[PDB]
Parts: C-alpha cells; structure tokens; sequence
DNA sequence: TTAGCTCGAATCGAGCTAT
DNA sequence: ATAGCTCGATTCGAGCTAA
C-alpha cells in the first residue's frame, strides 16, 4: 500500500510539470504510460489525445507496474511452490486493483 | 569414485541452417533455381474482442463500449504470389559426428567413463536407427511445420555436396512418407547410410534439403516469428512480427532442428501422438506436458546416470534416446 | 601535533597549516603502509582522539572488505539429493580429492565447496570429521591474506621473519586481533620489553626480528592460521 | 643470496589483432578481397526446461508448470549468406622480439641472472622448435576454433608484409596439417625460421595470415562472445551477445594468440588431449584442471626459480615451455 | 597501553670437530 | 644421525624512563 501510495504521490507531482511533455521526439519515451504520466497534454489536444486518454482509460499501467513488482520480489521457489505466494498474489490483486480503481477515474 | 562431473556441456550435431522460403509454380520445380523469394509484408488488422472474460467485464455497457473501440494491430505477413501455388523451402544440414564427447567436462573420469559408453554403445548398436529416424524426419518436410498442414502435394529433394556440386541426389514425396510410421525404403536406407557415415565420424556429409509444397495461389505462409518489445503506440501496435534474414521470409535454424529431432517413440506414455523431439524430460510445448517425467525413471539424467555411474544399461530404445540427446547437445551438468 | 598509529595504519599531519574559516588547520592523510587512503583538513583545537574518530568508519569499511576479500573458502557437507545442508566448515585450504561432482544415491553424505561449480567426493561421517579437524580455518584467517606468503610459509628455507608494520597487522589494539603487546607477549611466553622490541619503530637502535617457532605460535594462539 | 624479484612484468610478444570474418565462395577466394563481411544479427529462440532439477523441482507439477512459461530471449547469431559456403577469416600476426627482457623489474642482480640463463637458452638452441610449433598453429586454423570442426576443406595463407607489400607468400591445407602432430615440412620450416628471426630480434616481420572454411550454404559461423550485463526484461534478455567491430563478425585477438600458444606437448599427463596453451600452471579452460600442477614441480614458477636463481636447469623440453612461457608474458612475481 | 632504553646473561648461527 | 665444541653476533629478561 505504501509503495502503491508513493506511485499516486510521484505521479502528483509530475502533474506540476509542461502540459506537453509527452509530445518530445525520442525512440523511447513510455507511450503506453504517457497516458497516465502526463494529464495536462488532453488540454492542448482537444482532438489528437484527449478523447483517446478518454475512451481508452488506461488500466494496464497497472498490471506494468504490478510486473515491475514481480521483478522487484525475492525469485524464492519455496513460496512459489507453497500458498504464501498464493497470499502474496491476492493481497497484491487487491492493492493493483484498489491502484487500478484510482487511475479509473481521472478524467472527472 | 566416479561421481558426474558439474559442467557437462555439448555441441550440437545435426546442425541445420535457416531455411528461405521462396515461391513459384509447380512442374518448375527443376527450374527453380531463380525463383523470387518469399517477402514478409505489412498489413493492418481490426478484430473485435473475443477472450474469456473473468465474470467482472460481462456487463454488457462495457462490452459494448469496448466494442466501440475495438483494438488495431499491424502485423507482419508472409503470402505467396499471386502467380504462384508452390512454396520452396530450402536450407542446409551438416552432420558431424563425435557425439560422446563433450565440450566441457570437470572430472576427468566421468569423461573417460562416459567416452567408453559411448564406444560401446556405437559398436554394438552403431548410428543406424537413430539415422533412419533423422532420415525419415528429413524426407517428410515437418520442417514445414504449418506449411504442409493443408498441402495438396508436399516433395522434397536431397542433395549430397562434396566440392559445391551434387554428389548424389534424393527425391522424395513428403505425403507418402508420413509424419507417424519409421518404416523402411531402399532411398531412404541409403540417406540413411549417409546420415550414418556422418554421425560416425567416417566422412564429411553436407546436405542441401529443398522441399516443394504446393499450396495454392497466393495463400499464406508461416516463417518463424520473431518478438516485439512493445515499446510503440497502442495503435501500430506491432503485435506480430516474422523472421526474415534479407528480404526473405525465413524459418529459425533451431525449429528445423526440432522438427528433425522428432524421433522420440520410445516414451512411456502411449505412442498414439507420435513421435516427439528428443530433448531431457521429453517437454513438448504444443501439448504443455512431459513425457519422460523424472519420476518414472525414464527422463535422458537418470538414465544416463545409471548407464555410466551404476553400469545399468537401459534398453536399447532408451539408450537410443540418451545418444539422441548427446546428438542434439546440451548444457547438461548442474552445480 | 604528531602522527597518529592505529595497527597498521597512520595519520600523520601536514607539517604547514592553513586557515579555514577564521580557524586553524591542518591536513591529515590516512596511510596503510605505503597506500594513502584518505586525507581530512581538520581544526587544530581537536584532540588525537577526535582526529582518529575522523578516520575510524574509513579504517572499519577497510576491515570489513578485507574480511569479505579473504573470507576462507567454505565446504558444505549435503546429503544424497544435494539440497538440504547438514554442516558448514570453512577450511584453510581445499581437499586434494576434490573434483567436479554432483550427488548420488550411491552414498548417503557428500562434502562440497560452497563455490557455484561445485566440487566434491562422496565422504563418511568419519572421514568429514577428520577432514574438518585437519583443514578448518581459525575464526580470524581473513588477516593471512593481509600478509604476503613468504612470512606464512612453513618452509624455513623460505620464511622471512615479519616487519615492523607486519607484526602491526595481529598484535596492538589498533590492530585486527584486538590484543594488546602485553598479552601477545603473555601468549609467547616473553616478556614484555622483549615483544615490544619486536614491533619497535625505525626510529629505534634495538630492534629484534622474531623467530620462526615464536612467529608461527604468536600465529597459532592469536586464531590467524594454524588453530582450526 | 639472489632472491627472485618481486616485480616481474613481462610484454607478450607474437601480438595478433582481432580477426574479421567474410564470406563468400569457394574458388573465388582468390579474389576474396571484397568478400562482404559476416554481420551478426538477432534472432528469437524459445527453449524448454533442459537443465538438471535439484529433486524439488522433478515434481510432475512444478515441471509442466514450468513448461507452460518457456524462456524466450534474443541471441546474437552469426550466419553465411545462403550463396556462400566459405568462410575468410582475416587477421595481422606481429612478432616482436627480446622475450627474456621483463618490462619492470625490481632487482637489478636478478634481471642481470633471467638475461644470462636466457640468453644461455637461446644461444644453446635458439627459438627454433618454439617458432616451428607457433608456424604449425599458424599453418593450421587452431585460430578458427569452431568454424575448423566440421569444415570439409580449410586452408590457411600466410604472408610476410615487408614495406606494406608481401615479400613471401604461404599456402596451406590446415587439414593435412593436424592440431595433434608437429611434423617436419619445408614450407613450415621456413615459416619457421621467419619466426624464429621475429622472435630472436633479427628483423621485424609482420605476417597477414588469411584461412579460408568450407562450411556450407547459410552455415552458422562462431565469432567470439562477449559479456551481458543482464539487466534488462526477461523477453528481450539478449542472452547471448556475439562481438563485431564495425558491423562484421570478429574473433578477439587474445583468443587467436591462445590458439596460436597451443605448442606445450611437454606436460606430465598423457598425450590423449595433445598440445595445449603455454600457461603458468598449465590451465586448460575446457577441462576445468590444471596440468603442469605446482605439486608436482613442472609449472612455469618453480621450473624458472629452479633454473634462474640456483642453476638447476631442466630437460630441454621444460626449458621450451619456460621460454614460451615468457614470449606469453605475465605478470610475474609477488604481489 | 604505547614506546622505548641499558646491562649483563643466555642464546643463536655457522663454522669446525668426534663416533 | 649422534654428540659436542668455539666465537662473535643476536636475542632475552628485568630493571628503568616516558607518555
């Protein structure tokens, strides 16, 4: 929940960045993500972004981060094999999908 | 004390090449020696969604508003001319010999042991069945993994190259040899024999295979597929992408050695699928399961283990099966 | 002031000051031998101890990579499915019978290196017993490879009788057995001004290099080699 | 007394650069100055479960588990064109000279005494046998290490690059020429003397040496390895990266002067390996142990402390290993 | 605990011997 | 390997100072 918590407060504070951040040239630049991680670009877009960011409501930033978690977990084969990673799965779907829940509604 | 050494490494033999799809027509199979080859092309596509949903995305406002917006991919594709019905399908197999003995080893003799197993296994049973079944595999095109499924007439050629020119010459009809039954024929008895001669160490044996698969008029074809790391929009999405090496639609080196390496029969479980690649724990992906499970002592460590350490020699179709899997290579030898 | 002796290290101060601020200062540089590691201005109104409190995290992370560096090198005593873990030694040296191994069912116990390429040879409960009496690493070994080999060697033609600075290394409390002289000359048998004229400074007309039957059981008693 | 030196630095000489790998066809390769070069590129490859299981992970469940999520990943991969069978591998062979001479040395009295014993060596029997072994692993590709195992025909040439021009020509069969066996041959020997003037200080030679493998059609070729930083997602986790300089398929040039070291014959184990690297301790990489072991008194260390600082001079065959020993260089010496 | 220092006495190495 | 010697240099113990 912290970790979910901290996400929520870093994507706040980028919030406070240029409207069009997202529009820079790069080969690399987290498309899928510039979604979520700039806001403020669907003003300057009333055609080109916003009624995709709309329509779209991304959600699987979400399950990217989840993954990033999954990387960012100990690789043990014993919890794997017995029900605590059973009890990790489930208390993690239920803080994605309380996580997910809150990027549901950022268009109001 | 004799105990398996850590690092138990093989190469490989029975290397293949990637294999270069290019199309034609048929009865120009002689003359195909310019035909164009086969070009990966960039399409777009638009489907609706059609998963499993997890009881929570029926409700039908949703699933008709996702249908609203449904998904759009770019993928690559790989079709015939339109003035073309035959696929050609051609790479090169060299077969080396020297199957027993490893790249890398720890103990000095669990090498000395197993190159005696080996020995003794070539001179009481030398590279002869395992050599039909290369054969087999290789004059019935499963190496056209998807291309042969709906064929109306699959043949394949075998050549035998010595000083870049043909030293002897195979022609084979890939729908009469078939994809189940190691039957016995006097063409392929002396493939055989080659493949033999090769896996011995005896000579050098280069193969270039070319097989014609006449499928119809501009169909499509599958070539190895390649993986995207997504990092584009969510419209070109890239979603599926095909091996090609220059411009031409082309199948991965190790697919062909897996469809060549099917010759497992000898599996515990019944043998009504077939054969299966030879590979430890028998795995096959398509089915998702293992035959030759551990627990049933029949997997390529155990019996190798009992065969070298303990001197238990299985039956010859096992120990068919652990030489196959010297053949193929490996990284076998953990900690 | 005057330089500052911790085992083997030195602060020794720059012999002109400056001026930080409005206060006094002068530059200290931590040597280990020859090797400078760092160098610190500091106030001329700190006491020595301050100056060596300056530098104490800088002396304790170079012991602690020392220790990770010359850890010895640890065996693993596994049963037949080479899995669970029935005993750890950590050895001064490695059997000779060691090869390339991976357990059977052929023999109930197996020793083996800790290293990822593993190496070992089916063992007795009794054969493991004698192999861990006869090679285990005394608990401060990581100092002999602080020391180069040829005043660790049980060679006689080929032994050097330690330096100065070497002896630093196992006998003040600055060094990296804690012990006093006085206790090292307790554990030798010696007396005192006898040990302390052993790890006397170059700036002294009696100087005596110790022997080797004194070295190798000052070695001995100090749990640096040769004490399992 | 004479104790050794505890600085001991030594310079290599026989100095090769990093070899370039080209393609193109047999009985054009006298023309093969514009061969296009081999490019390493990507493929995908998806692999089972292969390795040993540590008898937690044999369970029927955990392994279809595991079956069910295949590792995919990106490898470097290094082909022919599909037109071309030969391989060029292409590379510079300096040698120098002035081997006895260390680069740092702390004592003065022991660089006086290495100078005197090797000039003794050299002045007995010169770097005649040392240089026939080094023109042996020229003659033959030992350089081309896995391009050489299944080439039906490879043979090597070997200039001698005076004023940018070649002032003497070589041409070899590298398979006549065994990687067991150091014969006696006419051209071998007067490569050899060309080395042995290289290696005595005589002149300066610079050799370009140029090997040729018949491999066959689209045939996978085998360029050095380099190292990942594993870092990235496990998809695209580029597992196995192949190393180029200019967008053309390389060989390190260390790898080329190990194969080159290939000459020590003399070791105490048996002649069933043969020739092997001139190391200290006598290292062989592949079987995981030490030959010339410092227990038993014939590694480079106590054979150079034997015959440098109290006149105990071993068998001749030694002596060439020692001063093979210092033409590969080292840093020599106590820490 | 560090860092030394005389002062006579015992020890140390490397020469020789003898049996 | 035993058994023992001489002779000059080095070590050794117990005082002492010096901090």
């Amino acid at each position: 929940a912290q970790i979910c918590d901290e996400a929520l407060q870093y994507a706040a504070r980028l919030r406070e960045l240029e409207p069009g951040w997202s529009a820079t040239p790069g080969c690399q630049l987290h498309d899928a993500e510039q979604l979520w991680l700039d806001p403020l670009r669907a003003q300057t877009d009333e055609t080109f972004l916003q009624r995709r960011l709309r329509g779209d409501w991304p959600a699987e930033v979400g399950n990217r981060f989840a993954n990033w978690l999954n990387r960012a977990v100990s690789s043990d084969s014993q919890i794997l094999g017995s029900p605590e990673a059973a009890q990790w799965s489930q208390e993690l779907s239920k803080e994605l999908t309380m996580f997910k829940e809150i990027l549901e509604d950022e268009r109001d | 004390i004799l105990s398996t050494a850590s690092v138990l490494a093989f190469e490989r033999k029975l290397d293949p090449s990637d294999a270069l799809m290019s199309a034609g027509a048929w009865a120009q199979r002689d003359a195909s020696q310019e035909w164009p080859a086969v070009t990966v092309r960039e399409k777009s596509v638009r489907g609706t969604i059609s998963n499993r949903l997890k009881t929570k995305d029926r409700d039908p406002a949703k699933l008709d508003a996702s249908i609203q917006s449904p998904n759009l991919q770019t993928v690559d594709v790989a079709n015939l001319p339109s003035d073309a019905d035959t696929l050609k399908v051609r790479f090169t197999l060299r077969v080396l010999g020297g199957a027993g003995t490893p790249s890398a080893c720890n103990d000095a003799a669990y090498r000395d042991k197993l190159l005696q197993t080996v020995a003794t296994y070539v001179n009481d049973q030398g590279f002869a069945e395992l050599a039909r079944r290369y054969a087999h595999n290789l004059a019935n095109a499963r190496f056209l993994w998807r291309n042969r499924v709906g064929a109306e007439a699959v043949e394949v050629r075998i050549n035998h190259i010595r000083q870049g020119e043909v030293a002897r010459a195979w022609r084979f009809d890939a729908l009469a040899i078939g994809l189940r039954d190691f039957k016995a024929d006097a063409e392929l008895d002396a493939l055989a024999e080659l493949i033999a001669s090769g896996l011995s160490g005896s000579g050098h044996v280069l193969l270039e295979v070319v097989a014609f698969a006449r499928i119809g008029d501009g169909q499509e074809v599958f070539p190895s597929q390649e993986l995207i790391l997504d990092k584009g929009d969510k419209k070109g999405q890239k979603s599926k992408t095909l091996y090609s090496v220059r411009d031409a639609a082309a199948i991965h080196s190790q697919k062909i050695g897996n469809a060549l390496r099917t010759i497992d029969t000898w599996y515990p479980d019944e043998d009504g699928l077939g054969p299966i690649a030879v590979e430890p724990y028998g795995s096959v992906t398509s089915q998702g399961k293992a035959y030759r499970q551990p627990k049933q002592k029949l997997d390529f460590y155990t019996l190798l283990d009992n065969w070298v350490l303990r001197d238990e020699a299985p039956a010859v179709e096992q120990q068919h099966y652990v030489i196959a899997n010297l053949i193929r290579g490996g990284v076998f030898g953990e900690a | 002031m005057n330089a500052i002796h911790i085992g083997p290290f030195s602060i020794t101060p720059a012999a002109r000051g400056l001026h930080y601020g409005g206060l006094p200062h002068h530059q200290w540089t931590l040597y280990y031998g020859p090797r400078e590691m760092a160098i610190k201005t500091l106030p001329d109104s700190y006491t020595s101890s301050e100056v060596r409190d300056e530098f104490s995290d800088i002396i304790a992370e170079f012991v602690i990579d020392a220790r990770h560096r010359y850890a010895p090198d640890v065996l693993e005593l596994v049963n037949s499915d080479g899995d669970a873990v029935l005993a750890r030694v950590a050895v001064s040296r490695l059997p000779e019978a060691l090869s390339g191994c991976i357990p059977d069912d052929r023999f109930p116990y197996w020793l083996l290196t800790a290293s990822r390429p593993r190496l070992g040879l089916p063992v007795t409960l009794n054969e493991y017993t004698a192999l861990a009496v006869e090679l285990s690493a005394p608990p401060l070994a990581w100092i002999t490879g602080l020391l180069p080999g040829e005043v660790l060697t049980h060679d006689a033609e080929e032994w050097r009788p330690p330096t100065s600075w070497e002896l630093r290394h196992v006998v003040g409390e600055g060094s990296f057995t804690g012990v006093s002289g006085a206790a090292a000359a307790a554990l030798l048998g010696m007396s005192a001004t006898n040990f302390r004229k052993y790890t006397a400074g170059d700036s002294a007309a009696n100087r005596q290099k110790i022997s080797f039957a004194a070295w190798h059981y000052l070695l001995d008693r100090l749990g640096v080699k040769r004490a399992s």
